C-alpha cells in the first residue's frame, strides 16, 4: 500500500485477490441459500422479520426468499435483482436462474485458479451459450392448431408448475381451477382481471372458482336484496354533493329566505340527476364514489338497488363480466349499453356477505375463492396460484413447449460438449465448464429426493449421447423415464430466459478486478 | 391465546389456527390446539425411527380420511322442531364456563334467539350480526335478559318525556337548524331593518319545520349524528317541547339498518317526504333507571316486527 | 482497464447502490478522494468527457506516466520550469506531426461504412460487444438522422434514450418516433389507430379560469340555474370544437374531468393525459403538428401526422407505454434499450452516448488515424528524432516525452497478456524499416500487425485533445512548490 | 416611516428582548458598534422603523428596557449586543416586587412609571408617526405582570387610537413555578383583554418539549427556548421589518385575522411561521380558573394582596369576567355543549 | 399610495384592459412636467420605479439616490436647494444650482 | 479545451437560460437581425396584486376570462409588428410567448442577466424598454450575425459583427476550475497595466 492517502476516512478498496474472492463467496453463498426449495421434494422457508413488527411467513418462492433478506455484499445485489426481474418477466424460473449463476461462478474460480485469464473464460461461455440455445430451440415442439392436445398441454405444464409448492397436496383439484380461469380471459393477458379472494376458515381443498362474479360490499337502506333479469348500469361520477361547480362562486344574499330558497335548488338539481339516470331503464346502479343518503332514498323510493364505493379495479371487472360501458353525464340514454346478468343476490361464507352475480353475459373476468387454515396458507397458495396463472397466460401467448425433470440441461449439456470436443486451445476447457455446469441442475433435485445422484446422472447423459431425446428423471419411484408419457412439460419462454440471464449475469460479474466503497451515510443515532 | 404474546414462530401458527375455528364452529378451540400439539409430539418418534416426514404427511393423511367416516357413521340426525336436543346441546356447551350454574336462564334464551332470527323452514345458515349484546354493569347474572324490541343507550334530550304510548316512530338524516347551502354563504347586512328582518326570518323557518313534523302525528323522534353541522338547536328543541314531542339526537351511522329492520321506519333525508307511511308503530316507547348504574331506552311491542 | 482485453470497476455507492462500469471519467467521477492531485486528475478526465467523450481513461494514464518520467530529471538537478518547457516543445511537435499522417473519410448517407467502423472500434472494449455490430449501426443511423449538415451541428435533446428492464439485450431497437410512459385515458378506448391526426393542447379540460382574484355573487334562483347550464354547454362546446376540426387522436399536458372523459370516449376519439413539456415538444417536432394553448385556435392545418399509434404492453406487470411511429422526415429518434439487468441498461446507455459522441466528433472533423499504439509509436519517434538536433539541455525534458509517450502500447500489450517489451521494440523496429505508421499492438490476435485491415480507426481530435490537454495539467501540477492545509 | 416602540419589561421580557433583537440586527446588517456593513439596499427600504439614524452613521433601537430590580441590566450590559441600545433608556429601581401582583401594581410601580413615561416621551418625540407598541412580559410574575399591565393601562391613557401588541408567556399545564400562579394570571388577563389588540400567548412546557424529541439533542436551560422565541417573533415581524410580494403591517395581519374585538388571542408555531386563532385557548383559561376558584374557596395567601391595598371584591370580578370569556369562547363551538354535566337525580317526571 | 388600505376594484373588462395604460400615462405625464422646469438631475432618498426610470432615461435626466436622512440635508445645503415631500413640479425658488 | 482555443469576440456572448417548450423549434441563426431589449414580464398572470373581481354574470365572466388573452396577445403584437427578431428580457418569458414567437420564426430569451444586457445594449445600441407601447427604429439594436452555437457542453448565444462595439468579450478553454480562475487573475493584470500605460504612458 502506498504511503500517501487518496482516500478519505471511511473508505476502502479491494483488488483483483480480495476482489474475486468476496464476489465469488458472496454468489455462491446466495445460491446455496437457496439450493435446498427446487424440485417436487423442496422444503419451505420461515422468514420473521426483526424490524417490521415480527411479520412471519411461510414461503418456497426464490423471489420472495431473496427480495427479503439483508444482503451487504456486492455481487450478491446482482443475483437479487436478476432474480427479481425474472419473475416480473415470465413469473416462473425465481430459483433455477440463481443456482445457475452460483455453479457458473464457482466452476469460474477453479478456472481461475488453474491460470487463465478471466476474457478467455467469457469466450468459451459465449460459444457455449449460442450453441446450447440452437439446440434447446430445435427441440421445441409447436402445438395449438389442435384444441384438445393444446388443452392437455395446458393441463400438464398447469401439473409440472404447482408440483413444487404446497397446493401439490391436492395438484388435480386446484389444475381444474388454473386452467379453466385462464381459458376465461378469450386470449387477453390481463392478469388484473382475475381476482383472488382468500378468507380464513375450512379446508384447502373447499376452494373454487365461481361461475359469476362476487363483490365484497354493500346495498343501501329501503332497497331490493334480490333482482332476476337485471339491467345493470355501471358509472363513475359524484353523488354525495355533486354540486362541486368548480367555479370559485359563492353566495351573497341580503335575506334568509334567499338561502332557504337556493338550498331547495341545490336539493332539486340532485332530484333532476336521478331522474336523468333512471331514465335508462335499470334497476341495478354501480358506482365507484360514495353516495349520499338523500339519492339513497331517492334509488330505494324507485326500487333499484345501487351499490356505491367499488373502486376502479371493480368497476373495470364489471364492466368486462357482464358488457356495460362506464358512463357518465347522463344526457344521451341511446348511445349508452348496459349490462346483463341472470341474477343478483346475497351469500354468506364464513361470517361474511358478498353479493353474488349468476348467469352473466360475457364472463370475461373470474373470482377465486381461497380457503385454509391459516394465515400463511392462504398467503403461500395465493403466491403459487399466481405463478401457475403467469405460466399458463405465457404459453397461451406463445405455445411451443419443452420436456422438464432435466431432459432440456442435458440436451444442452451434450450440445455444449459436442462443440468443446471440436475447438483447440484454452477455451476448450471452458466450454467443458459450462456443461458442468448445466447438468448440476439435475443432480440438485434428485438431491432433494435422497437417490443416488451420481448413478442417476451418469444414465441420463448415456442416455442423451446415444439419441434418447426424451430421457428424465421419474421422481416417483427415482428411476429414468420417457417425459413425453409421463407428461412433464415446460414452456419455452421460461427456459430460454433462465438460460441466458444466467449466462449473462455470470459474465457480468466475471469481469471485475477492483470493489471501491464509499464512507457509508450514518444512521443518526442522537 | 390471543391475549399471550408468543415469541416462537411455530406457536405463532397454533393461535391462528385456534382463530380458524373460532370462525368455522365457535366451540372447540381449546381442543384443536391440544389435538395438534399432541400429533407434532407423536411425529418425533417417527423421525427418530428414520422416517421421511413426506411419508407421514401421506399417512396422516389417509389416517384422517378414515377417521372422518368413522365420526360420520357415529352421528345421528335430528330435526329443528325438538327444542329438547337444542336446550341439552346448548346446555352442554354452556356448563364448562362460570356461569354454568346460571345454565338454568342462560341456555333457553340462547336457543330462543336463535328460534326468533332465521325460517326454519329454509334456514340454511344464521347470522349473527341479527342479534345485539348490551353489556350493562350492576345487578348479579341472574338480570340477563331478552328483549323483543328495541334497546338504546343514550338519553332523550327532552326535558319531562319519559313514557309514550301508542308510539308513532319516525327517523331524520337532515338537520333542524338554521339555513347552510353547502356552497359558501353569507349575509350581508346595510341597514338597521335587516337585522331584526334576519332574526324573524329564522324562528318562522325552524318554526315551518316543526309545524311540518307535527302534521303527521310523530310523537318520537329519531335524529342521527352529523359533525359538520348542528343537527338540533336550542329553538327547535324548546318548539318541539311545546308540542310533546320525546326527541333523541346522536344515532350512530352504522346501526341506521339494525333500527329500521327491528321498528320498520324507513329514513328520510327530506322534509317533502316525511309523509304518515314512513313510521313505525310501537305499543310502548320509555327510558327506564337501573338503580345506580344509568338510563336506558326501550321500545317494545312493534306492530310490524322484523327478526332481530 | 484499457483496450478491448480490459476489466471493468465495482462501485458502492454511499446509500449502498451498485455501478458496475469501464469509463474512467464516471469512475473517478464516484471515487471520493481527499488530495488535491487526484481531484485535479479526477477534473481533467471530465473536461475530456465533456469535449469529446471518447479517451478518458488514456489522458489519467499519459498524465501519470508523464509525472513518473519528470522525477529522474528532478533528481539529477533541473529546474521544473526547464521540463515544463520543453514538455511543452515536446507536445508542439507531436502536434504538428500528427496532422501529417492523417487520411479524411468521408461523411453521407449514402456510404455510411467508414462511421460504422468507427462507432465498431469505440464499442469494441464495452460488455455491450457481444452485439456491438447492432448498436454501431444504431447509434450511426441516428446521428444521421439528427444531424444538422449545413451549421455542421447535433442536438442531444432531440435524441431520447431510455430503457427498460427485461427481455434481452438484442430487442434494443431505433424508433423514428416517439414513446413515452404513458397510455389512454379509458379503459374501454381502442389500444390502436393507424391515420393518427394528432392536436396538441396545453390547456386543461376544464371550464376557464382567470388568474388574477375574481368573485362570482350568486344572488337568486335564476342565477344558479344559468351557471349551471352554463357549465355543461362549456363541456359540449369544447369537445364539439375539437371534434369540428377533423382530429382523431388528442393530447392534453394537463388532466381531465369524468365528464371531459366521458365525452370524449362517446365520440370516438381517444385521448392521452398528464404527459409533460419536453414530450409534447418532441410529439410536436417528429409529427410535425403545433402545440397550441386553447381550443378556439384549433385550426385543420396545426394537427400533426402519425402513421401508426400504438399501446404496448410488456410483461406480468400493470404497466403500459405508448408508441409513435411511421411519421414523415422526422427531426426526432428513439432509443429503445432492453436487457436483464439493471447494471447492464446503465452501462448500454454510456456505451451508447460514447458511440454518439464520436460520430458527432466525426461529423466536425472528418479526418482520423489509426489506433492500436500506431500513432503514439510514431509521435514518439518523431519527438526522439527532433530532440536529436536539440543541444541546449532540452534533449533530456524531449526525450523524457518520447518516453512517456510509449505507455499506451505497454500497457495494452500487458492487458492482452503478451510481453511489452518484446513486442514494442519488435513494432518500433517494423515501423523504422518500413516506411507505414498504420503497425501497432495486435491485441486480439488475428495475426496481423497492420491497423488499416484490421480496421482500427480513432479520430484526430480526440488525440490531439488528449496530448494537449495532458500536457497543460502536467505543467500546472509542476509549478507548485507550497501547501497548507489544517489537520484532523 | 410609521415606527414602532419596543419595551422589555422584567427578567423574562429582557432575556427574550436580547435575543429579539440581536437576531434583527444581524438580519439588517447592523454591528455591536451600531455601524453598518450590509451588501443589498433592499434592508434599507424600511430600516427607520425600527432603528433610529445618529449623527456620524450610528443606529440605535428603539427600546426601552425596564425591571425593578437591577440584576438584569447588568447581564444585559455585560452580555453579548448589548452595548448598541441607549444608555439612557434603562430604568430600574432597588428593591424588586418577590412575585407579588400588588406590590408591582400599586407600591412599588407607582413611584417608578413616571420614568418610563418620560423615556418614552423621548422616544417618541424623534419619530415622525408612530404607528404603536410592542411588550413582553410575563404573566406568572410580579414585575412582569402587574407593572406590565398598569403601564399598559398608563400607556394606553397617554396614547389613545395608537395599536398595541403584546408577547406574553402562559403558566404551564401540569408545573406551576410559582404557588400564587393563578392569581397573578387571573388578575392581569382581566386587563389584558380591554387593553390590547391582539395577544400572543406563549407556552413554556409546548415549545419546551421540542428541543428534546425533535432537535434531537439537548439537555438545556432557559437559553434556547429564549432563542427560539425570539426566532418565531422575528418570522412574525419580517413582515413590517422587510419589503415582499405583499407587505403588510400588524394592522393589516389583525383585521383580516381578528373578527371580533375581544377575541383576539393567537397560538404560534413553526416549521423551518404559522399563526393561529385556534380556540385551544378555551382549554387554557378553563383550568386557571379551576385552580384559582380552589385556592380562592380556602382564602389562602389572601392577606398578602388585601395589606397592600386591593379589596377582596376585585378577585370576584376577575373571575366573574374569566368565566364571561370561556364562555364567549365556548359559544363558538356548539360541539363541545354536548359535553354537559350527566345528570344524576331520579326526577325526569311529567315535565 | 393611499395610507390606508386600498385595491382596485374592477367590475368589467374595458376596466380591466385600461388600467395598465392609465397608470403608464400618469406616470409619464408626472416625469415630462418635472422634466420642462428645466431640471437636469433629480436626487431622491427612497425607492425607484422601473417605469420611473425609463421615463428619467427618455428625457435625459440624471438620477441619483442616497439612503441617509442626513446627507440629503447637508446636500441641500451645499446646493441651496429645498426638500419636496412630494412628487410635484418644484418651484424656482426650490432650485438648485450646481456647476459640475 | 486547449489554452490556444481561447477566444474574444467583438460583441456579446452569453450562456443559454432555462427554457420551456418550444425552444426547440424556432430558427437559431440569422443574418440582419433587430433586437428587442425589455424589462417587461410576458406571460400570463395577474395584473396586479392589490386587484380583486367582484362579477354578477357568467357572460361577464367569459369577458374577464378573454380580457387577460386578449392584452398578453396585444402586447406580443405589438412586438412583432415592430420588425424584430430577436427579444431578451430581464424578467421570465412564458411558455405561450415562447409558442406564439416559434410560430413566427423569432427568437426568445428570459432571465437574462442584468451585466450581460447592459452589455448587449453597449454593443449593439437600442435601450432597455420597460414598456412596448412605442417601440421606435431608435430603440432597437442592429447586429451582423446572431447564433447559437455548441461550446464544450454548453450552450451560447453569440452576437458578432457590429463595428459600433464599446465591448469585447473573452471566452477562456482549461482544464480545470482552478485552470481558467488563474488564466483570468493572470489576465487582469495585464488589462489593469494597458489601462493605466494609456493615460501616462
Ligand atoms: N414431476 C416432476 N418430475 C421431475 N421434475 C420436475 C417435476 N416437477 C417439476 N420438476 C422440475 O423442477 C423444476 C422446477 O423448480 P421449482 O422448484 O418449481 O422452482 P423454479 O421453477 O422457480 O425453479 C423444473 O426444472 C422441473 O424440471
Ligand atoms: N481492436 C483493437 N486492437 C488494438 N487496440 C485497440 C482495439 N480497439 C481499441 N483499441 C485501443 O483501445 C484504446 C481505447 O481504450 P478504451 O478502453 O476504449 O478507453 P478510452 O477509449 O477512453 O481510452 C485505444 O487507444 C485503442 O488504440
Ligand atoms: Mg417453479
Ligand atoms: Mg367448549
Ligand atoms: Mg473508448
Amino acid at each position: 500500500l502506498a504511503p500517501v492517502n487518496i482516500f478519505k476516512a471511511g473508505a476502502d478498496e479491494e483488488r483483483a485477490e480480495t476482489a474475486r474472492l468476496t464476489s465469488f463467496i458472496g454468489a455462491i453463498a446466495i445460491g446455496d441459500l437457496v439450493k435446498s426449495t427446487l424440485g417436487p421434494k423442496g422444503m419451505d422457508k420461515i422468514l420473521l422479520s426483526s424490524g417490521r413488527d415480527a411479520s412471519l411467513m411461510v414461503t418456497n418462492d426464490g423471489a420472495t426468499i431473496l427480495k427479503n433478506i439483508g444482503v451487504d455484499n456486492p455481487a450478491a445485489k446482482v443475483l437479487v435483482d436478476m432474480s427479481r426481474v425474472q419473475d416480473d418477466e415470465v413469473g416462473d424460473g425465481t430459483t433455477s436462474v440463481t443456482v445457475l449463476a452460483a455453479e457458473l461462478l464457482r466452476e469460474a474460480e477453479s478456472l481461475i485458479a488453474k491460470k487463465i485469464h478471466p476474457q478467455t473464460i467469457i469466450a468459451g461461455w459465449r460459444e457455449a451459450t449460442k450453441a446450447a440455445r440452437e439446440a434447446l430451440l430445435s427441440s421445441a415442439v409447436d402445438h395449438g392448431s389442435d384444441e384438445v392436445k393444446f388443452r392437455q398441454d395446458l393441463m400438464n405444464i398447469a401439473g409440472t408448475t404447482l408440483s413444487s409448492k404446497l397446493l401439490t397436496h391436492h395438484k388435480d383439484h386446484f389444475t381444474k381451477l388454473a386452467v379453466e380461469a385462464v381459458l376465461r380471459l378469450k386470449g387477453s393477458g390481463n392478469l388484473e382481471a382475475i381476482h383472488i379472494i382468500k378468507k380464513l376458515g375450512g379446508s384447502l381443498a373447499d376452494s373454487y372458482l365461481d361461475e359469476g362474479f362476487l363483490l365484497d360490499k354493500k346495498i343501501g337502506v329501503n332497497q331490493p336484496k334480490r333482482i332476476e333479469n337485471a339491467k345493470i348500469l355501471i358509472a363513475n361520477t359524484g353523488m354525495d354533493t355533486d354540486k362541486i361547480k368548480i367555479f370559485g362562486s359563492r353566495v351573497r344574499v341580503d335575506s334568509t329566505a334567499k338561502v332557504a330558497e337556493i338550498e331547495h335548488a341545490e336539493k332539486e338539481k340532485m332530484k333532476e340527476k336521478v331522474e336523468r339516470i333512471l331514465k335508462h331503464g335499470i334497476n341495478c346502479f354501480i358506482n365507484r364514489q360514495l353516495i349520499y343518503n338523500y339519492p339513497e332514498q331517492l334509488f330505494g323510493a324507485a326500487g333499484v338497488m345501487a351499490i356505491e364505493h367499488a373502486d376502479f379495479a371493480g368497476v373495470e371487472r364489471l364492466a368486462l363480466v357482464t358488457g356495460g360501458e362506464i358512463a357518465s353525464t347522463f344526457d344521451h340514454p341511446e348511445l349508452v349499453k348496459l349490462g346483463s346478468c341472470k341474477l343478483i343476490e346475497e351469500v354468506m361464507i364464513g361470517e361474511d356477505k358478498l353479493i353474488h352475480f349468476s348467469g352473466v353475459a360475457l364472463g370475461e373476468a373470474c373470482t377465486i375463492v381461497l380457503r385454509g387454515a391459516t394465515q400463511q396458507i392462504l398467503d403461500e397458495a395465493e403466491r403459487s396460484l399466481h405463478d401457475a396463472l403467469c405460466v399458463l397466460a405465457q404459453t397461451v401467448k406463445d405455445s411451443r413447449t419443452v420436456y422438464g425433470g432435466g431432459c432440456s440441461e442435458m440436451l444442452m449439456a451434450h450440445a455444449v460438449t459436442q462443440l468443446a470436443n471440436r475447438t483447440p486451445g484454452k477455451e476448450a476447457v471452458a466450454m467443458e465448464s459450462y456443461a458442468k455446469a448445466l447438468r448440476m441442475l439435475p443432480t440438485i433435485i434428485a438431491d432433494n429426493a435422497g437417490y443416488d445422484s451420481a448413478d442417476l446422472v451418469a444414465q441420463l447423459r448415456a442416455a442423451h449421447s446415444e439419441g434418447n431425446t426424451t430421457a428424465g428423471l421419474d421422481m416417483r419411484e427415482g428411476t429414468i423415464g420417457d417425459m413425453a408419457i409421463l407428461g412433464i412439460t415446460e414452456s419455452f419462454q421460461v427456459k430460454r430466459q433462465v438460460l441466458l440471464s444466467a449466462a449473462e449475469a455470470a459474465e457480468v460479474i466475471l469481469r471485475v478486478d477492483n470493489i471501491i466503497k464509499a464512507a457509508p451515510r450514518k444512521r443518526v443515532p442522537d | 391465546l390471543k391475549q399471550m404474546q408468543v415469541l416462537h414462530p411455530a406457536a405463532r401458527m397454533l393461535v391462528e389456527l385456534s382463530k380458524a375455528q373460532d370462525i368455522e364452529a365457535g366451540d372447540g378451540t381449546t381442543s384443536v390446539v391440544i389435538i395438534a400439539g399432541s400429533l407434532l409430539d407423536s411425529c418425533t418418534k417417527l423421525l427418530q425411527k428414520g422416517i421421511h416426514p413426506t411419508i407421514i404427511s401421506e399417512s396422516f393423511q389417509k389416517a384422517l380420511e378414515k377417521g372422518i367416516e368413522i365420526l360420520t357413521d357415529m352421528s345421528r340426525p335430528v330435526e329443528l322442531s325438538d327444542r329438547e336436543t337444542l336446550l341439552n346441546s346448548a346446555t352442554t356447551s354452556l356448563n364448562s364456563k362460570v356461569v354454568s350454574q346460571y345454565s338454568s336462564l342462560l341456555s333457553p334464551m340462547s336457543v330462543n334467539a336463535v328460534m326468533k332470527v332465521i325460517d326454519p323452514a329454509t334456514a340454511t345458515s344464521v347470522d349473527l350480526r341479527d342479534i345485539k349484546i348490551v353489556k350493562k354493569l350492576g345487578g348479579t347474572i341472574d338480570d340477563c335478559e331478552l328483549v323483543e324490541g328495541l334497546v338504546l343507550t343514550q338519553k332523550v334530550s327532552n326535558s319531562g318525556i319519559t313514557r309514550v304510548e301508542k308510539a308513532k316512530i319516525g327517523l331524520i338524516q337532515f338537520c333542524l337548524s338554521a339555513p347552510k347551502t353547502d356552497m359558501d354563504n353569507q349575509i350581508v347586512v346595510s341597514d338597521y331593518a335587516q337585522m331584526d328582518r334576519v332574526l324573524r326570518e329564522e324562528r318562522a323557518y325552524i318554526l315551518n319545520l316543526v309545524k311540518q313534523i307535527k302534521k303527521t302525528g310523530c310523537n318520537v323522534l329519531l335524529i342521527q349524528k352529523s359533525i359538520l353541522r348542528d343537527a338540533l338547536s336550542d329553538l327547535a328543541l324548546h318548539f318541539l317541547n311545546k308540542m310533546k314531542i320525546m326527541v333523541i339526537k346522536d344515532i350512530e351511522r352504522e346501526d341506521i339498518e339494525f333500527i329500521c329492520k327491528t321498528i320498520g321506519t324507513k329514513p328520510v333525508a327530506h322534509i317533502d317526504q316525511f309523509t304518515a307511511d314512513m313510521l313505525g308503530s310501537a305499543e310502548l316507547a320509555e327510558e327506564v333507571n337501573l338503580n345506580g348504574s344509568g338510563k336506558l331506552l326501550k321500545i317494545t311491542g312493534c306492530a310490524s316486527p322484523g327478526k332481530t | 482497464s484499457l483496450g478491448p482485453n480490459g476489466l471493468d470497476k465495482m462501485m458502492v455507492d454511499k446509500d449502498g447502490d451498485v455501478t458496475v462500469t469501464n469509463d474512467g471519467a464516471t469512475i473517478l467521477s464516484m471515487m471520493d478522494v481527499d488530495h488535491q492531485i487526484a481531484k485535479l486528475m479526477v477534473e481533467l478526465s471530465k473536461s475530456q468527457d465533456d469535449e469529446i467523450g471518447d479517451g478518458t481513461t488514456g489522458v489519467v494514464v499519459l498524465a501519470g506516466a508523464l509525472l513518473e518520467e519528470a522525477e529522474q530529471l528532478l533528481d539529477r538537478g533541473i529546474h521544473p520550469i526547464r521540463i515544463a518547457d520543453g514538455y511543452e516543445q515536446a507536445a508542439r511537435v507531436a502536434i504538428e506531426h500528427l496532422d501529417k499522417i492523417s487520411d479524411s473519410v468521408l461523411v453521407d448517407i449514402k456510404d455510411t461504412e467508414p462511421l460504422i467502423q468507427t462507432a465498431k472500434t469505440t464499442l469494441g472494449s464495452k460488455v455491450v460487444n457481444s452485439c456491438h455490430r447492432q448498436m454501431a449501426e444504431i447509434a450511426v443511423n441516428a446521428v444521421l438522422t439528427v444531424a444538422d449538415m449545413e451549421r455542421r451541428d447535433v442536438d442531444f435533446e432531440l435524441i431520447k434514450v431510455e430503457g427498460k428492464v427485461g427481455g434481452r439485450l438484442e430487442d434494443t431497437k431505433l424508433i423514428k418516433g416517439v414513446i413515452v410512459d404513458k397510455d389512454f385515458s379509458h379503459p374501454q378506448m381502442p389500444k390502436k389507430v393507424e391515420d393518427a391526426k394528432i392536436a396538441i393542447l396545453t390547456c386543461p379540460f376544464e371550464p376557464p379560469k382567470p388568474k388574477t382574484k375574481h368573485k362570482l355573487d350568486v344572488t337568486s334562483v335564476e342565477d344558479y340555474k344559468a351557471l349551471q347550464k352554463y357549465e355543461k354547454e362549456k363541456f359540449e362546446e369544447m369537445i364539439q370544437q375539437i371534434k369540428e376540426t377533423g382530429a382523431n387522436l388528442a393530447i392534453c399536458q394537463w388532466g381531465f374531468d369524468d365528464e371531459a372523459n366521458h365525452l370524449l370516449l362517446q365520440n370516438n376519439l381517444p385521448a392521452v393525459r398528464w404527459v409533460g413539456g419536453p414530450e409534447i415538444e418532441l410529439i410536436a417536432i417528429a409529427t410535425g403538428g403545433r402545440i397550441v394553448p386553447r381550443f378556439s385556435e384549433l385550426t385543420a392545418e396545426k394537427l400533426g401526422f402519425a402513421g401508426l399509434v400504438q399501446e404496448i404492453s410488456f410483461g406480468t406487470t400493470k404497466d403500459k407505454m405508448l408508441v409513435i411511429e411511421q411519421c414523415k422526415n422526422s427531426r426526432a429518434v428513439t432509443i429503445f434499450i432492453r436487457g436483464g439487468n439493471k447494471m447492464i441498461i446503465e452501462e448500454a446507455k454510456r456505451s451508447l452516448h460514447d458511440a454518439l459522441c464520436v460520430i458527432r466528433n466525426l461529423i466536425r472533423d472528418n479526418r482520423v488515424v489509426y489506433g492500436g499504439g500506431a500513432a503514439e509509436i510514431s509521435c514518439a519517434l518523431a519527438v526522439s528524432q527532433e530532440a536529436d538536433k536539440c543541444p541546449t539541455l532540452e534533449q533530456y525534458a524531449m526525450r523524457a516525452f518520447a518516453d512517456a509517450l510509449e505507455v499506451i502500447p505497454m500497457a495494452l500489450s500487458e492487458n492482452s497478456g503478451m510481453n511489452p517489451i518484446q513486442t514494442m521494440t519488435e513494432v518500433r523496429a517494423r515501423q523504422v524499416k518500413e516506411m507505414n505508421p498504420a503497425l501497432g499492438i495486435d491485441c486480439l490476435h488475428k495475426g496481423t500487425n497492420d491497423m488499416k485491415q484490421q480496421h482500427v480507426i480513432e479520430t484526430l481530435i480526440g488525440k490531439k485533445q488528449q496530448i494537449s490537454l495532458a500536457t497543460q495539467m502536467v505543467r500546472m501540477i509542476l509549478k507548485i512548490d507550497d501547501i497548507r492545509k489544517p489537520g484532523e | 416611516m410609521r415606527e414602532i416602540v419596543h419595551i422589555q419589561a422584567g427578567q423574562c421580557g429582557n432575556q427574550i428582548g436580547a435575543k429579539f433583537w440581536e437576531v434583527i440586527s444581524d438580519e439588517h446588517g447592523i454591528d455591536p458598534t451600531g455601524t453598518y456593513h450590509g451588501d443589498s439596499d433592499l434592508q434599507l427600504d424600511r430600516i427607520s422603523v425600527y432603528y433610529n439614524e445618529a449623527t456620524g452613521g450610528k443606529y440605535v433601537p428603539r427600546a426601552i428596557l425596564v425591571d425593578l430590580e437591577p440584576g438584569t441590566m447588568d447581564s444585559v450590559r455585560s452580555g453579548p449586543f448589548g452595548q448598541i441600545f441607549r444608555p439612557d433608556n434603562f430604568v430600574f429601581g432597588q428593591s424588586g416586587a418577590g412575585n407579588n401582583w400588588a406590590k408591582g401594581h400599586y407600591t412599588e410601580g407607582a413611584e417608578l412609571v413616571d420614568s418610563v413615561l418620560d423615556v418614552v416621551r423621548k422616544e417618541a418625540e424623534s419619530c415622525d408617526c408612530l404607528q404603536g407598541f410592542q411588550l413582553t412580559h410575563s404573566l406568572g410574575g410580579g414585575t412582569g405582570s402587574g407593572m406590565g399591565t398598569l403601564l399598559i393601562s398608563k400607556i394606553r391613557e397617554e396614547y389613545p387610537d395608537r395599536i398595541m401588541n403584546t408577547f406574553s408567556v402562559v403558566p404551564s399545564p401540569k408545573v406551576s413555578d410559582t404557588v400564587v400562579e393563578p392569581y397573578n394570571a387571573t388578575l392581569s388577563v382581566h386587563q389584558l383583554v380591554e387593553n390590547t389588540d391582539e395577544t400572543y400567548c406563549i407556552d413554556n412546557e409546548a415549545l419546551y418539549d421540542i428541543c428534546f424529541r425533535t432537535l434531537k439533542l439537548t439537555t438545556p436551560t432557559y437559553g434556547d427556548l429564549n432563542h427560539l422565541v425570539s426566532a418565531t417573533m422575528s418570522g412574525v415581524t419580517t413582515c413590517l421589518r422587510f419589503p415582499g410580494q405583499l407587505n403588510a403591517d400588524l394592522r393589516k395581519l389583525a383585521v383580516n385575522m381578528v373578527p371580533f374585538p375581544r377575541l383576539h388571542f393567537f397560538m404560534p408555531g413553526f416549521a423551518p411561521t404559522f399563526i393561529g386563532n385556534s380556540t385551544a385557548i378555551q382549554e387554557l383559561f378553563k383550568r386557571i380558573s379551576e385552580q384559582f376558584t380552589a385556592m380562592f374557596r380556602r382564602k389562602a395567601f389572601l392577606h398578602w394582596y388585601t395589606g397592600e391595598g386591593m379589596d377582596e371584591m376585585e378577585f370576584t370580578e376577575a373571575e366573574s369576567n374569566m368565566n364571561d370569556l370561556v364562555s364567549e369562547y365556548q359559544q363558538y363551538q356548539d360541539a363541545t355543549a354536548e359535553e354537559e354535566e350527566d345528570f344524576g337525580e331520579e326526577a325526569e317526571e311529567e315535565a | 399610495i393611499t395610507e390606508t388600505k386600498g385595491t382596485v376594484l374592477i367590475k368589467t373588462a374595458e376596466e380591466l384592459m385600461n388600467f395598465s395604460k392609465g397608470e403608464e400615462n400618469l406616470m409619464d405625464a408626472q416625469v415630462k412636467a418635472i422634466a420642462d422646469t428645466g431640471a437636469n438631475v433629480v436626487v431622491t432618498g427612497g425607492k425607484v420605479a422601473d417605469m420611473a426610470l425609463h421615463y428619467a432615461n427618455k428625457y435625459n435626466i440624471m438620477l441619483v439616490r442616497l439612503n441617509s436622512k442626513w446627507d440629503l440635508r447637508r446636500l441641500c445645503k451645499t446646493v441651496g436647494a429645498t426638500a419636496l415631500p412630494r412628487l410635484t413640479p418644484p418651484v424656482l425658488e426650490e432650485m438648485g444650482h450646481c456647476d459640475s | 479545451g486547449a489554452l490556444e482555443d481561447s477566444q474574444l469576440v467583438a460583441g456579446v456572448a452569453f450562456k443559454k437560460t432555462f427554457s420551456y417548450a418550444g425552444f426547440e423549434m424556432q430558427p437559431k441563426k440569422y443574418h440582419n437581425p433587430k433586437i428587442a431589449l425589455l424589462n417587461v414580464e410576458l406571460e400570463l398572470k395577474a395584473e396586479k396584486d392589490n386587484a380583486e373581481i367582484r362579477v354578477h354574470t357568467v357572460e361577464d365572466y367569459q369577458a374577464i376570462v378573454d380580457a387577460e388573452w386578449n392584452i398578453l396577445y396585444d402586447k406580443l403584437e405589438k412586438i412583432h409588428h415592430s420588425g424584430a427578431k430577436v427579444v431578451l428580457s430581464k424578467l421570465p418569458i412564458g411558455d405561450v410567448a415562447t409558442q406564439y414567437f416559434a410560430d413566427r420564426d423569432m427568437f426568445c430569451a428570459g432571465r437574462v442577466p442584468e451585466e450581460d444586457l447592459k452589455r448587449t445594449m453597449m454593443a449593439c445600441g437600442g435601450s432597455i424598454q420597460t414598456s412596448v407601447n412605442a417601440l421606435s427604429a431608435d430603440v432597437l439594436g442592429r447586429c451582423q450575425v446572431f447564433e447559437e452555437t455548441q461550446i464544450g457542453g454548453e450552450r451560447y448565444n453569440f452576437f458578432t459583427g457590429c463595428p459600433k462595439a464599446k465591448t469585447c468579450t473573452f471566452i477562456l478553454r482549461g482544464g480545470a476550475e482552478q485552470f481558467m480562475e488563474e488564466t483570468e487573475r493572470s489576465l487582469h493584470d495585464a488589462i489593469m497595466i494597458v489601462r493605466r500605460a494609456i493615460k501616462n504612458d
